[PDB]
Order: structure tokens, then sequence, then C-alpha cells
């Protein structure tokens, strides 16, 4: 469990 | 042909949700995080390396439809800047009975610290345009490419819910599952994401603003980042709202009652709850909530995740030219 940021 | 499956938010916070995807024969059943920021289909899997298992995995040599293809390696890292990488197969993907053949699954020889301590996330499921994938030297098609051909339109519509389930549908419309009428933007592909400009803001029951906001509609990013200007006039609105550098991002009480927030879409317009903004306390137990709008300016992206994705009925239009559709709901 973190916040996501899914690719650069 | 169509398919239906609920996805689920992994926590109180709806961080993340995942969808159960079906994969191999006879079928593993995998809880997958759809995200339409990326194009790689990568599982948990008997490669991976044991320390860094803690998830359901996948095993390719359990499955009599898994073939290996050969000499394809993937690298992916992701904008939280965690990691994986492996090997290919092909195998039969199903989601709420939409079949596919041939999917390239991509399985972790490795995987970043973070995915290790997620128990509930067994891969990422990506929906991005095909020409982010990560497979070397041939890159994959994504699930939704290998489908379209199959689909009885080659659309998929996100439909997620504030702290509570949702769905995820190929391929057909479903008009019972939103108010008024749909509203369609045209997307660029020229960075391979589904890349979108909004025609402006308002805050609570202020005036809507038009300006461009050039973004990305990211199913798999739990918040909603804008630039900072826009971000400072909405917390300006919230009391005692402040940045918080040791937290990193805009705090505020939790027993305020935050204003909505409205960005538009061509000449419609979706408003987010002031309540779907109230991300939660920054620990258990504190007077303090963090703020689910978000600058971003360190990303060097605008991008439209959860927050204000579950505040509508989201269609990916994948035709030859893609639209995105937004309707209140």
């Amino acid at each position: 469990h973190s916040l996501f940021h899914x690719t650069p | 042909s169509t398919g239906s499956a609920t996805t689920t938010p992994i926590d109180s916070l709806d961080d993340a949700y995942i969808t159960p995807v079906q994969i191999g024969t006879p079928a593993q059943t995998l809880n997958l995080d759809f995200d339409t920021g990326s194009s790689d289909l990568w599982v948990f899997s008997s490669e991976t390396t044991a320390s860094e298992v803690x998830q359901t995995i996948y095993t390719p040599s359990k499955s009599t439809t898994a073939k290996l293809l050969s000499g394809a390696t993937w690298s992916i890292s992701y904008g939280d800047g965690s990691s994986s990488s492996g090997d290919v197969y092909t195998d039969t993907v199903s989601v709420g009975g939409l079949t596919v053949t041939g999917q390239a699954v991509e399985s972790a020889k490795k995987v970043s610290s973070s995915f290790t301590e997620d128990s509930t996330i067994d891969g990422l499921l990506g929906l991005a345009f095909s020409t982010l994938n990560t497979v070397s030297p041939t890159q994959q098609k994504t699930f939704f490419d290998n489908a379209k051909a199959s689909l009885d339109s080659p659309v998929f519509t996100a439909d997620l819910g504030y702290h509570a389930p949702g769905t995820y549908n190929f391929g057909f419309i479903d008009t019972t599952a939103y108010t008024g009428s749909i509203t369609y933007t045209a997307v660029s592909t020229k960075q391979g994401f589904w890349e979108w400009t909004s025609t402006g803001y308002a805050v609570g029951s202020g005036t809507f603003k038009s300006t461009s906001i050039d973004g990305i509609a990211d199913t798999g990013t739990t918040l909603l980042y804008l630039p900072a200007t826009v971000v400072s006039a909405y917390w300006a609105q919230v009391s005692g709202a402040k940045s918080s550098s040791s937290v990193g991002g805009y705090v505020f009480p939790c027993s305020a009652t935050l204003p909505s927030f409205t960005f538009g879409v061509g000449s419609a317009r979706i408003v987010i709850p002031g309540d779907y903004i109230d991300f939660g306390p920054i620990s258990t137990g504190s007077s303090s909530c963090f703020g689910g709008i978000q600058s971003s300016a360190g990303i060097g992206i605008n991008i439209f995740g959860d927050v204000a994705l579950k505040a509508a009925f989201v269609v990916f239009n994948g035709a030859t030219t893609p639209t995105l559709g937004f309707a209140s709901k």
C-alpha cells in the first residue's frame, strides 16, 4: 500500500 | 464478443483497484492492476526470485497453452521509480468472459521492493498504446489490441467506484451506467498515452476558467496532478490547508468540508465531489488529512488519476482514430 504512479 | 469484470479498491483509501484475470489452461486467476498509463502485461510467476515474492503467482509450466517467446526480454520502470523485468510467454488470457489467445504474458524474474510489499496486486495489465510496450526485440500488443478484432465494438469503459466496487467493460457501452450524454474529446497518441486536453476548471461554486490542460487519463495513478497554479487556486478555498514538505503535498484538517472541483471536457463539465478529494488522514488517528489534488510540477505531466476518473463514466474508444468519452454518473 503506497500511493501509485503507474511508465515514463 | 464482449467481457465484463468487477474491479475492487485494494484498500479503504482507493489507492488502486484490482481486477481478476484468468491466465493459462486450466485457468490461473490473478488480481491485476489495470493501468491505462502503461502497455505491459506482467505478473508474479514461478520464475520470480523467491525472496522477492510475498502474491499469487503464474506458473507457466502448469499451463498447457503457454509457449516460451524465444529470445524476448522485458524491463520496465514506473512513475514512482518502481520496476520489474523478465522473460516472455504467450498464453490464453481471459477477462470477464472475453478470451484472447496468444497474448504476451510477461513473466517477472525480479521486482522492486514496493511490488513485494503490496500483497494484493499480482501484476499489471497495461492498456495504453502498444508503442509503449517494453518487450524487445519486437514489441508485443496489449490485451486490448489483441481483442479488438473480436470485440462487438473497439472500446472499453472504466467505471471506478468511490470506496466501492466498479466495472471494467470491453466491447460495449452500458447506457444504464451513466447519466446524461457522453462527451468525446480527441486523443493524442504521440507519446503513447491516452493524452487529451481539458478545456478548463472551476473550484466549488466559483467561475469556470477556460484554460487548456493537457494531461493523460491514467487508471494506474491514485491522485489528480494538475499545474501548480490550478492546485494553489483549489487549496486557497480551504482555510486550514497548507503545503507540507514533511509530507510532500497539501494537507488539511480532516474536519473541513472540501469544495468540489470541476474540469472541462469540450463544452461539458465533470464535477468531482469534495469528499473524493479528501484522500485520508496522514496516519490513523491523525487530525490532518492528505489532499487528493496535488501539483504535477515535479512529474512533468498532468495526470488525471483515480480521484478524477472515479467521478465519471469513462469510454476508451480504440478506433483507428481514438477518442476519450466522459459522462457524469
